[PDB]
């Protein structure tokens, strides 16, 4: 289920809590609940770079296991000569 | 660019002997390695085991960038500690955006700050920062035997002066020169072992002596025994600055001497650069076809420091009472699965060295933090131990023993429970970061035929896990010897603060206590990212893990 | 945490619960106890498995009728 | 008491078909195929990706 | 979203909730138990629904949820036959582990409570993921939540008895994780359906079985390897002692299910020796030092050790009757377990402080529903039939008998032994005088909590007592997997 | 004979119980060969159970003369009980015999 820009989001709202824990300040403070939003956006806008150099990361080993075959597949031919 | 910002950082500080600026000196070198940073994401569009840089001097591959970057970091991580001060005021009456960016906040702030203290008044210690990160970054991109030794002193000679900075330490000073002494020894071995090898060869090029590695690997009047043994020297030099045993010794020493902030960045980056150093070194001079020179191959001091670093490391910490040589130890027992992973050279083993070296300095940097944060929390406590009054540079090392965290999950819990999975962490437990590490590098050896370091490493952590259980036990188990300051909370005695709007004039003058003393936003978000990320990995390990499975790829390819 | 009923403790029941908690801090090894741990760790299971192993596979019940025989090796 | 009440409304009938209830449970928990058709395309996604990290493992230096 | 995901977030819900209350609302602490305690009655609602919707004679694992995202570790659920009841039984006992601890802990209720609500969403995660290094994954998470708990509301000696769970679990389950290791660079995967249909070399068999013998031999615990136990089953507190008996000591068990039986054939079958002569040893030897054995809460815990010897021989025998009734008793045993620790350090414990059988004698004189209960538990706990842990008992035995005729006799001197001891332990403190003249104050009987929580816990092994078909029924076809070996005139048929 | 109900339409076997000339690397295949395997074995295995009801029935029934009128019923059931064991698919999984 876990989608890379959910989990993310969902990532970023839990520092802003651990933050707080840690700091000993309360949570949900009023004047403050923009922080949720804000360390919930950057952490979307992390997911979304991620999820970027995620199907950079396909393609290359996508390639290279296309290119491990190859090296292997034509090995073999020049041994059947 | 870092020799830029080096030049450019000194000339500023060569005309000023204002101590005031140190803080804005620090926050302008982390702008400065966020341009490294910046720089080393564009050059990263290649794919080549190497390209040959300066004359063939210096060289870059994906590997020799992604660690920059990591250093890069890493180092803009540790630089955050002379950057911020360490504690704050918060009120709710200042907390919106618009109050942030179009109110300011007057108060006495000189002592709940610690504006003057000793880490927030040297001029230099930035500069000298960037000269260590300087010479790390040179020596992942070392391609010839001079260019080595240069870029091992660069580093060297500025961790020496970091360790020495505070010259009012004698704790420092000693510290610092233990670890000038001894390391200059290891640099002897060093200078014997690049000097051996162009000797023989009439080379100083890595390149060339992997040729006549290559060709000597056949299956009569110059057998190439030298590589093999100048290689050994030379390691052995390497094995020193790590940390490996059985030449370990000094490090529980110059790491608990030196100050706290101080030995979170001397205790890393050391360990990254010179590792990936040596993975380049491990992979090009492997004998695939079985032969003489495999017999005597300078690898076999690496399991046996991996092998010693394990009993070593996890054994001498048991009897540890004190927290930065129960640290130090640690990572003795964490090197050794480094080295056994670098010795084992295989594409599992590289995957699983090179994930092990990036959670280990993002775990250990963790490990820091909390223990720095922990002893800066403590400006509104107090204690009655004798112990606590006989300590030595209270200053410098807050907190100096594992028994001054007794009871602290009654103090700050969540701190103490970042702590726990940081330290749960390092023992290897599921689901956490360090235990798939841990798992890794095991899976690979197992695969190899390393069943024995294997069975060593697993009854090594055991008796590893017992101290980092008295660690845990000491947060957890007994109660507080820390105390409320009575006086900061005396409902008596308040400051006043005064906000103020865009343009001085007041808008709502406060009277506020002790309790409204929290730490600095930019340590609580640190340590809250790095827990998170070792409690969660599970849910977020696709992109990381493939990073390093394209890598050793490359390196393993063509 | 909470507190319980009044209890008359007494000390030669307390003092012997001290010792059956801490006895295994005083084991030693002698000659009677080395016998006694080695013939209830080592030879008593070495006997059951000894006996496992030589009758195993050895009987079956499970529809021999009469003129056959229990025992299958 | 109960228990006999119950019993009396559970038992469908001597030729009867299944009761109302009696059908509505069984169609919540059908899955004629859903479980098999979904269970051998997650162990297909891991046969291949198994080979794949057996490609990439197994890689010659 | 499956239902099974539903059973694993639940509790998260309930520590998230817990923890931001005091944003909200000095809220009392009795707020935090009503929410930790609905919380675990969610999840048993949700296990009873699965059950209401589980087949009984399908193959393929149910409750499945697509992903098409695969990643290093990702992680899977499955609920087939042999599975089910072992979630069905750790949904029931949670919400009883929290009401038996409702008065006992006082300090960090919420951590008390998170801790719990934490461990009971890794101990589903065990009997619900569908690899063996996601198994292994869950079977030492609950490590620092156990440790972190019992040194925190345990008894005296706590700091021995956390050192003690958490160095044995940790060391066995490295010999189990090399083991796992191994299997994964052969097969290249641990998904059970892939894993499964893999075979393996004899020798191959014979060294995974080791590794993985020596984990489950610790966490059983066979006699030898069980001083962990008796620290951290007696200094625990009530709840986390009942959880540690009744749901953490069946993960092996069940690992057996997953581990042992379906991808080792060959080794199981030859190394039966051992494992009986381990078994029988431990039935033989755990049964008399718990006739010796003056703490109360201790002679309970060491009982366990000798009746998990007896579903261990049966899930070895290769037998159809074995393997389910040594899941049968491995069921039954947590519903008497659980009230035994309640009995024993939920009843006396708290009244007295002390846990010395010195000091108890005669409490029926003064605690009539107290005796009742107790005594119930003492013949389950001796396997006296109408109970479940007598069904499973006598399906275990006669599987191990079956498999090995001396074994099985050496292990059929349980129903001489355990008689001996759990009578021994009722006579000495129901009966056996009027009252323990130590009592300087006399005593209050049952109040309605400990009456509901042991009312419920003797229901379920009565129940399933009359009637095990409730829980055979389910069993069988999956079981009916895992066993090994053919008839001459059946094997083949075309 | 007795109609087959509906509830024996999902849960009867569509292929006959073996591993023989099969594809394990077909998912779908190998779980419906184990499923059958231990569909036929379970038969077996309930036929004993009628074949004893008829016998008790008889042994009732007769008595005295239990020896003599129903020994045929008995013959049966032996038959089954020497044979009829639920032994699972995995021997028949992992080796093949070929005649
Ligand atoms: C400008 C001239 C000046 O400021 O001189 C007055 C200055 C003192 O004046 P001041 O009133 O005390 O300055 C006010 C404050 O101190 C504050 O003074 P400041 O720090 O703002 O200015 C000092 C000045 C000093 O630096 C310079 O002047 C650059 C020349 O500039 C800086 O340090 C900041 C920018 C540094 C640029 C670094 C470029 C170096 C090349 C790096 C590699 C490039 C590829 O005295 C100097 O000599 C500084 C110039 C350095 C001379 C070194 C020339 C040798 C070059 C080798
Ligand atoms: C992997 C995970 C990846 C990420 C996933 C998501 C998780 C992270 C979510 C985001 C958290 C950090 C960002 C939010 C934040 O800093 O809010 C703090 C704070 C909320 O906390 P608070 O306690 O309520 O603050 C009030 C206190 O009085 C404040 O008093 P104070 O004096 O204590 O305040 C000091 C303040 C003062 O600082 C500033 O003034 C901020 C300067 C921002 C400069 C922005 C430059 C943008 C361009 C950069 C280059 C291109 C990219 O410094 C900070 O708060 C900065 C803390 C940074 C902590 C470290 C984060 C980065 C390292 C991550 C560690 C990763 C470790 C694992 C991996 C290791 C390697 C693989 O909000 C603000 O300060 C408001 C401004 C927020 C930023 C500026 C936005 C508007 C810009 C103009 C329009
Ligand atoms: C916190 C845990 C989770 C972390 C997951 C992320 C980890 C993986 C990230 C891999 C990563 C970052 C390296 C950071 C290293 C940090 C230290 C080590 C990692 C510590 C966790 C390196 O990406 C490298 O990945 C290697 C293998 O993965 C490949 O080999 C390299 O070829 C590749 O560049 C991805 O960087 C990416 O940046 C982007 C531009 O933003 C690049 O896109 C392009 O760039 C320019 C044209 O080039 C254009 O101007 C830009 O418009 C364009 O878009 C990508 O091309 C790629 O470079
Ligand atoms: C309070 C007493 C309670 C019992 C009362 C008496 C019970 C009597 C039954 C004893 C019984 C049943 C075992 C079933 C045990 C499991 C059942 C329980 C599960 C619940 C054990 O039978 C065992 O007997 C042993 C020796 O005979 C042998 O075991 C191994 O031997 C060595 C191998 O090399 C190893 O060295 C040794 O280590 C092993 O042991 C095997 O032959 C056999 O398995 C069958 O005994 C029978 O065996 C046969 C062949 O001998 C014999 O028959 C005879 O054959 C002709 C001469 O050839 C005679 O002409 C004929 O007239 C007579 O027919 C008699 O012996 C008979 O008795
Ligand atoms: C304190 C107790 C110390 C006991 C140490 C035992 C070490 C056993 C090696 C561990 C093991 C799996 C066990 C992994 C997890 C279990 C944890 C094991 C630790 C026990 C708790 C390696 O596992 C790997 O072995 C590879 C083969 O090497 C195979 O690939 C796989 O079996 C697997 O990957 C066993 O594999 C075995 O494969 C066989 C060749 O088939 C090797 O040759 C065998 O020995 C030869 C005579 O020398 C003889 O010719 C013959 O008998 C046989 O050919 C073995 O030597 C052994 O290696
Ligand atoms: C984490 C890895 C670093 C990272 O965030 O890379 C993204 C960025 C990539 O930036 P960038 O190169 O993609 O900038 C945008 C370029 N265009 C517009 C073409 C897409 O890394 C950096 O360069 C940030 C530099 C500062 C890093 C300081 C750490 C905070
Ligand atoms: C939990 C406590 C149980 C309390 C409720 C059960 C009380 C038992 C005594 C009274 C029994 C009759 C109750 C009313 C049922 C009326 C009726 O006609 O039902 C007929 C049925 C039998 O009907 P049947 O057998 O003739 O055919 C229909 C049932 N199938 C086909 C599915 C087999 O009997 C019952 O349902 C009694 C209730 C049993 C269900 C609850 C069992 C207790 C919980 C077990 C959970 C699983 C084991 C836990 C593992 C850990
Ligand atoms: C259902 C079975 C029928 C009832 C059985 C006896 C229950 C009587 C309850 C009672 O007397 O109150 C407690 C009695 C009440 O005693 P009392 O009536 O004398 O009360 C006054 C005296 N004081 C207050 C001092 C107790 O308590 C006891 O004295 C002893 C408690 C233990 C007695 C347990 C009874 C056995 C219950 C299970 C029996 C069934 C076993 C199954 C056999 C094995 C199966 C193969
Ligand atoms: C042995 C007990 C036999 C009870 C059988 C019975 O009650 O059956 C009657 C009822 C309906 O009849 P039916 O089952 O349909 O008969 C044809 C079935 N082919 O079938 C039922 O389902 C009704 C069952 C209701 C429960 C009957 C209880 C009988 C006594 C058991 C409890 C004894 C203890 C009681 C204690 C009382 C204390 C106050």
């Amino acid at each position: 289920m876990v989608n890379r820009i959910l989990f993310w989001t969902g990532f970023g709202l839990a520092v802003r809590f651990w933050q707080l824990g840690i700091e000993m300040r309360p949570f949900f403070n009023r004047k403050s609940l923009w922080a949720y939003p804000l360390f919930g956006g950057v952490g979307a806008s992390f997911g979304y770079w991620l999820q970027s150099i995620d199907e950079k990361q396909t393609k290359m080993l996508e390639e290279r296991k296309q290119a491990i075959l190859e090296k292997r597949a034509r090995r073999a031919q020049r041994q059947a000569e | 660019m870092i020799m830029i910002s080096i030049l450019s950082l000194l000339l500023s500080t060569s005309v000023t002997l204002r101590r005031d600026m140190s803080i804005l000196f620090n926050r302008i070198s982390i702008i400065a390695l966020a341009y490294c940073i910046l720089h080393d994401t564009m050059s990263l569009s290649f794919i080549s085991k190497g390209i040959g840089l300066h004359g063939g001097l210096l060289h870059i591959t994906n590997l020799t960038q992604i660690f920059h970057i990591f250093i890069f970091i890493i180092s803009i991580l540790i630089l955050q500690l002379t950057s911020f001060y360490p504690r704050k005021v918060w009120i709710p009456e200042y907390s919106s955006l618009k109050d942030i960016f179009f109110n300011k906040i007057l108060y006495y702030r000189t002592k709940i700050i610690n504006k003057m203290g000793e880490h927030m008044k040297i001029i230099e210690y930035p500069l000298i920062l960037l000269f260590v990160i300087s010479g790390a970054v040179f020596l992942i991109s070392t391609n010839d035997l001079v260019s080595i030794f240069l870029s091992i002193e660069l580093q060297s000679y500025g961790l020496y002066l970091l360790s020495t900075i505070y010259r009012n330490s004698e704790l420092s000073t000693t510290g610092g020169l233990i670890y000038f002494l001894l390391g200059g020894l290891s640099s002897c071995f060093i200078l014997l072992g690049t000097s051996l090898l162009y000797v023989n060869s009439g080379t100083t090029s890595l390149d060339g002596l992997y040729i006549l590695n290559s060709i000597s690997d056949v299956n009569s009047w110059y057998k190439p025994y030298y590589l093999n043994f100048s290689l050994l020297i030379f390691s052995i030099g390497f094995l020193f600055k790590v940390s490996a045993a059985p030449f370990h010794f000094w490090s529980p020493d110059v790491y608990d001497a030196i100050p706290t902030i101080v030995t979170t960045f001397v205790a890393i980056i050391a360990k990254i650069s010179i590792f990936i150093f040596l993975l380049e070194l491990v992979y090009y001079t492997n004998s695939n076809a079985n032969s003489y020179l495999s017999e005597f191959s300078w690898t076999y001091a690496l399991l046996i420091s991996s092998l010693l670093s394990l009993i070593i490391g996890t054994v001498v910490g048991l009897t540890q009472f004190r927290i930065k040589r129960l640290l130090a130890y640690s990572t003795i027992s964490h090197v050794g699965f480094i080295l056994l992973a670098l010795s084992v050279s295989s594409i599992e083993s590289t995957q699983a060295f090179i994930f092990y070296l990036i959670q280990y300095s993002i775990s250990n940097l963790n490990a820091f933090f909390i223990l720095i944060t922990i002893g800066f929390s403590l400006y509104g406590y107090v204690t009655n131990n004798k112990e606590y009054k006989s300590l030595l540079d209270k200053n410098n090392s807050p907190i100096q023993l594992i028994s001054q965290l007794k009871g602290y999950f009654y103090i700050n819990p969540l701190l103490s429970l970042s702590l726990a999975i940081t330290i749960f962490s390092f023992v290897g437990v599921p689901p956490l970061v360090g235990f798939f590490a841990k798992q890794m590098v095991l899976s690979a050896a197992l695969d190899n035929g390393y069943i024995f370091l294997s069975l060593i490493a697993i009854i090594t952590s055991v008796i590893g896990a017992v101290y980092y259980l008295n660690v845990i036990k000491e947060i957890f188990f007994y109660s507080p010897e820390h105390e409320v300051n009575p006086v900061l909370n005396e409902s008596d005695s308040n400051f006043s603060l005064r906000i103020l709007n865009e343009k001085n004039v007041l808008i709502r003058s406060v009277l506020l206590k002790g309790r409204n003393i929290f730490i600095s936003s930019p340590f609580s978000i640190t340590i809250s990212i790095i827990t998170n990320v070792i409690l969660l990995f599970i849910f977020m390990n696709k992109e990381w893990l493939s990073m390093g499975t394209i890598l050793v790829q490359i390196l393993f390819s063509a | 945490g909470l507190q319980h009923y009044k209890i008359a403790m007494d000390p030669a029941l307390v003092r012997l619960g001290s010792m059956i908690s801490n006895r295994y801090k005083y084991f030693r090894w002698t000659k009677r106890t080395a016998l006694v741990s080695f013939m209830y760790v080592v030879v008593v299971p070495s006997t059951i498995g000894y006996l496992a192993y030589k009758t195993d596979g050895l009987w079956d019940l499970r529809a021999k009728r009469r003129g056959d025989l229990i025992s299958e090796r | 008491a109960s228990s006999f009440v119950i019993y009396n409304i559970s038992r469908p009938g001597p030729n009867g078909e299944p009761s109302s209830l009696h059908k509505w449970f069984s169609k919540i928990s059908d899955y004629k195929d859903e479980w098999e058709t979904r269970n051998t395309l997650m162990a297909a996604a891991l046969e291949q990706a198994a080979h794949d990290k057996h490609l990439l493992l197994t890689a010659e230096r | 979203m499956s239902l099974l995901y539903v059973l694993l977030i639940i509790p998260i819900i309930g520590i998230f909730l817990i923890s931001t209350i005091d944003s909200f609302y000095f809220f009392n602490v009795s707020y935090y138990k009503k929410i930790a305690l609905i919380t675990t009655i969610l999840n048993l609602i949700v296990s009873l629904i699965i059950y209401i919707l589980f087949d009984f004679s399908n193959n393929q694992f149910q409750f499945i949820q697509e992903n098409l995202d695969l990643s290093f570790y990702d992680i899977y659920l499955g609920v087939d036959g042999v599975s089910i009841y072992f979630v069905l039984l750790t949904t029931i006992i949670m919400p009883i582990a929290l009401v038996s601890n409702w008065n006992s802990i006082t300090n960090n209720i919420k951590s008390y409570l998170i801790i719990m609500l934490l461990l009971e969403t890794l101990l589903l995660a065990v009997f619900l993921v569908l690899d063996v290094l996601l198994f292994y994954i869950f079977f030492e998470s609950i490590l620092p939540p156990l440790f972190i708990l019992i040194g925190l509301f345990g008894s005296s000696n706590k700091v021995r008895a956390s050192f003690y769970i958490f160095l044995y679990t940790l060391l066995g389950s490295l010999f189990l994780l090399l083991s796992i290791l191994t299997m994964s660079s052969i097969v290249g995967t641990t998904y059970f359906d892939v894993l499964l249909k893999s075979s393996f070399e004899y020798t191959t068999q014979l060294f995974l079985f080791f590794g993985i013998f020596i984990a489950f031999a610790v966490k059983t615990p066979v006699w030898g390897l069980n001083s962990w136990l008796l620290r951290a089953h007696v200094e625990s507190p009530l709840g986390g002692s009942i959880v540690l008996a009744a749901i953490v000591l069946k993960l092996s068990l069940y690992g057996v299910f997953r581990l042992i039986l379906p991808i080792l054939p060959q080794a199981s079958l030859n190394l039966t020796y051992i494992v009986y002569a381990i078994g029988a040893i431990t039935v033989l030897y755990a049964s008399f030092s718990t006739l010796r054995t003056v703490d109360v809460k201790e002679l309970i815990a060491y009982s366990s050790v000798a009746h998990a010897a007896i579903y261990l021989m049966g899930v070895f025998s290769n037998t159809i009757q074995g393997l389910e009734g040594a899941i049968l008793l491995g069921l039954a045993h947590g519903f008497v377990s659980s009230g035994l620790f309640i009995c024993a350090g939920g009843i006396l414990y708290d009244r007295t402080g002390t846990r010395l059988i010195y000091f108890f004698r005669g409490l029926t004189q003064i605690m009539p529903l107290f005796s009742l209960f107790f005594f119930i538990l003492c013949l389950g706990n001796a396997g006296t039939p109408l109970t479940l842990n007598f069904v499973g008992e006598f399906m275990s035995l006669y599987g191990t008998l079956e498999r090995l005729p001396i074994a099985g006799m050496l292990a059929s001197t349980s129903i001489i032994f355990s008689a001996a001891y759990s009578i021994y332990m009722y006579n000495r403190i129901a009966f056996g005088g009027s009252v323990s003249l130590y009592f300087i104050d006399c005593f209050r009987d049952l109040t309605k909590r400990e009456f509901f929580i042991l009312f419920t816990l003797v229901s379920f092994t009565v129940i399933l007592g009359i009637y095990p078909s409730f829980v055979l029924d389910g069993l069988h076809y999956n079981i009916s997997s895992v066993v090994y070996g053919i008839e001459p005139n059946a094997s083949y048929l075309t | 004979p007795t109609p087959e109900s509906e509830a024996f339409l999902a849960k009867k076997p569509q292929v006959p119980p073996t591993f023989d000339g099969v594809d394990y690397e077909d998912n779908k295949r190998l779980k419906q060969a184990q499923d059958a395997i231990i569909r036929e074995q379970w038969v077996q295995v309930m036929m004993g159970r009628l074949v004893r009801e008829e016998l008790s029935k008889c042994y009732y029934r007769e008595g005295v003369n239990h020896l003599e009128k129903c020994g045929k019923l008995r013959e049966r059931y032996l038959q089954l009980l020497a044979n009829a064991k639920v032994k699972g698919y995995l021997f028949e999984q992992q080796n093949y015999w070929s005649k």
